[PDB]
């Protein structure tokens, strides 16, 4: 386990008071199209399977389908950037902090730099 | 038409002998050519004179891209993306 145990983490907190500080999705995300797409599936499959008309029967069911799996995956892209971030964060502040482990290397032109030719034939 | 640079695409000179007959009957080359010239030059070139009178109502340019020099993958640095895909 990577983050757990990362210090000042509040246990069973779906998002912290820090991850407010990170553009929120915006609302045509292809994600949460995706995610409205998967909700629109389920209810044409629970039309499928319970032998109703597929494209035409429980419109509100559907809709309550849809908009139940847009809103999940909205709070769930937005734990998922906040994630993505700490990482971010975490990952640069130990670079900094340790130079000696992550030393700049000399730069040197191709013109300098010699590499073995090998010919096709 | 020589629409093309002569220095690039050399061609020696021609030199073509004059006709200098040595019998009494004719040519049927030479009155082919008549033939030739009279029935199937003339008819085009006065084709092709319109068509060019036509092209020159209306005449536009079209250009040569100039493509600018930019340094090479001997002056990029290694894993330098950007150079190197100039380059
Ligand atoms: C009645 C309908 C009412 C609702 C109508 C729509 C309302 C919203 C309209 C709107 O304007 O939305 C904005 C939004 C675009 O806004 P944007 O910010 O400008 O996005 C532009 C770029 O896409 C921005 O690109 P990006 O750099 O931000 O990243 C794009 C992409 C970067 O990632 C990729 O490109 C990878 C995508 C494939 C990943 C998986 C591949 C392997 C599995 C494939 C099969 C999976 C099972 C099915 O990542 C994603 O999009 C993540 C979610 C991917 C979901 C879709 C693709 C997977 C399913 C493909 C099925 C075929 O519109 C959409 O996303 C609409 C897409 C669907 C249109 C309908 C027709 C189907 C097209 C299928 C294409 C499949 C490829
Ligand atoms: C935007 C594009 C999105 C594309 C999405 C593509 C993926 C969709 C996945 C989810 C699909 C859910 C389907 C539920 C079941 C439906 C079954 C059925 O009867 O359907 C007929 C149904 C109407 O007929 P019905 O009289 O009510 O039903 C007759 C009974 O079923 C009585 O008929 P039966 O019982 O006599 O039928 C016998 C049949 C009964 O068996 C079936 O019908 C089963 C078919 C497969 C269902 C389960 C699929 C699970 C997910 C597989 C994912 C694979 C990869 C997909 C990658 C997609 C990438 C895009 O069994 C057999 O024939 C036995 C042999 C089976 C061979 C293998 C079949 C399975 C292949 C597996 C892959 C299939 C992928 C495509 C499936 C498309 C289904 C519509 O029509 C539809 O369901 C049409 C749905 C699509 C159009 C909806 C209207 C849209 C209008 C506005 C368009 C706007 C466009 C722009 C905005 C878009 C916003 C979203
Ligand atoms: C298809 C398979 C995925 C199924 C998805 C549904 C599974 C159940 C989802 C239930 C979500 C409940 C969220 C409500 C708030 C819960 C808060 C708490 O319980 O969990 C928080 C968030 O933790 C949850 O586990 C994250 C929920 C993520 C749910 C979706 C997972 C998707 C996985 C990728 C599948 C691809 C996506 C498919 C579309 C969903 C904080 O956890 P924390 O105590 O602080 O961390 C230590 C605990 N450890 C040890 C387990 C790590």
């Amino acid at each position: 386990t990577m983050m757990s145990g990362r210090p000042g983490r509040v246990p069973l907190q779906f998002l912290p008071n820090e991850a407010r500080s990170l553009p929120p999705p915006k609302l045509t995300d292809p994600r949460l199209v995706y995610m409205g797409f998967l909700g629109y599936c389920s209810g044409l499959i629970d039309n499928a399977i319970r032998r109703r008309p597929v494209v035409s029967a429980g419109l509100h069911r559907q809709l309550l389908y849809v908009t139940s799996f847009v809103f999940f995956g909205y709070y769930l892209l937005k734990r998922q950037d906040y994630m993505y971030a700490l990482r971010d964060h975490d990952m640069f502040a130990y670079v900094k902090s340790h130079p000696e482990d992550f030393p700049e290397k000399d730069k040197k032109t191709y013109g300098e730099i010699l590499e073995e030719f090998h010919p096709v034939r | 038409p020589d629409s093309w640079d002569k220095d690039v695409y050399p061609e020696p000179p021609r030199r073509t002998p004059a006709p200098a007959p040595q019998t009494s009957l004719p040519n049927p080359v030479t009155y082919l050519t008549k033939i030739f010239d009279l029935l199937v030059d003339r008819p085009v070139t006065l084709a092709r004179e319109f068509i060019e009178q036509q092209h020159a109502k209306n005449r536009y340019y079209y250009y040569h891209r100039e493509f600018r020099r930019v340094p090479d993958i001997t002056e990029c640095e290694e894993k330098d993306i950007l150079c190197m895909f100039e380059a």
